[PDB]
């Protein structure tokens, strides 16, 4: 079973289709991260393109964009307004990916058509928690003896948790040998962070990355991922504790 | 202590 992006965006058509197994459980989509508590929180010197060189499909803040080079998207007040490609999270410019069922690691991602390599695929979007509200969600997913994990460190102090609200980020597994990895870009300021592949990614491929997994939980999961040189487990080795998960 | 959960930490790919 397979779904496209678009699938998600009728909650009572999915979840009728989540009750036939033709889609993964109901959980809330979100276009941006929502923080539990707010916290306290730059034009690029691209010169604007012509109408011609519009035109003739030169690429408005390309590979010499100084806020690209530094992962920061322009605003709307770019040199180059509507035309700036350096605005992908902001206006949800997703590479066509379809969410499809695995054979033993529940739902993932896979690319719908061939991405080429440093190809922005989508935000991985949350609830943002401090180090408080982790610890409560740590003790609540594992009193509900949940499955999967959705947390992310963002920043010391705040952690990305799409288990309840997110998008379909949520759905890319791990790979000890993967095609895609994370970037934290700014964006109004904010940090965020997005899948990117890392090479040329052929359609119908299984989009991965590898999570690093800080692991707390007494017991590891096996991994999954088919890879020759697979570390056994989501985690590696080493049990960490939940305050080393959750950045200290 | 949990039996399962951990948090996925970004990096960039090497
Ligand atoms: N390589 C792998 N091997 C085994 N399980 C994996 C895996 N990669 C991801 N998972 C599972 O997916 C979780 C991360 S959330 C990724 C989406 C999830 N497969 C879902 O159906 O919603 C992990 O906690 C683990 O349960
Ligand atoms: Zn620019
Ligand atoms: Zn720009
Ligand atoms: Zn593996």
């Amino acid at each position: 079973p397979s779904c496209v992006m678009d699938d998600f965006r009728d909650p009572q058509r999915w979840k009728e289709c989540a009750k036939q197994g033709k889609m993964p459980c109901y959980f809330d989509l979100i276009e941006e991260n929502v923080y539990l508590t707010e916290r306290k929180k730059m034009q690029c010197e691209c010169t604007p393109l012509s109408k011609d060189e519009r035109a003739q499909g030169e690429i408005a803040c390309g590979e010499d964009c100084l806020n690209r080079l530094l992962m920061i998207e322009c605003s709307s007040r770019c040199p180059n307004g509507d035309y700036c490609s350096n605005r992908r999270f902001q206006r949800k410019q997703h590479a066509d990916v379809e969410v499809i069922l695995t054979e033993k690691k529940g739902w993932g991602l896979r690319a719908a058509k061939d991405l080429p390599s440093n190809t922005f695929v989508l935000e991985y979007c949350g609830e943002v928690l401090d180090h408080k509200e982790f610890k409560a969600r740590v003790k609540e997913y594992a009193r509900n003896k949940n499955i999967h994990y959705y947390f992310m460190a963002l920043k010391n102090d705040e952690i990305i948790d799409a288990t309840q609200k997110g998008n379909c980020s949520r759905f890319m597994n791990h790979s000890c040998e993967p095609n895609c990895e994370t970037q934290k870009w700014t964006v109004n300021g904010q940090l965020r962070v997005g899948f990117f592949t890392t090479k040329l990614v052929p359609s119908g491929s299984e989009l991965t990355f590898d999570y690093q997994f800080q692991r707390y939980g007494k017991e590891a999961q096996k991994c999954f991922c088919g890879s020759a040189n697979c570390r056994g487990y989501l985690g590696g080795e080493n049990r960490v504790s939940i305050r080393a998960a959750g950045g200290k | 202590a949990p039996s399962t959960g951990g948090v996925i930490k970004p990096h960039r790919y090497r």
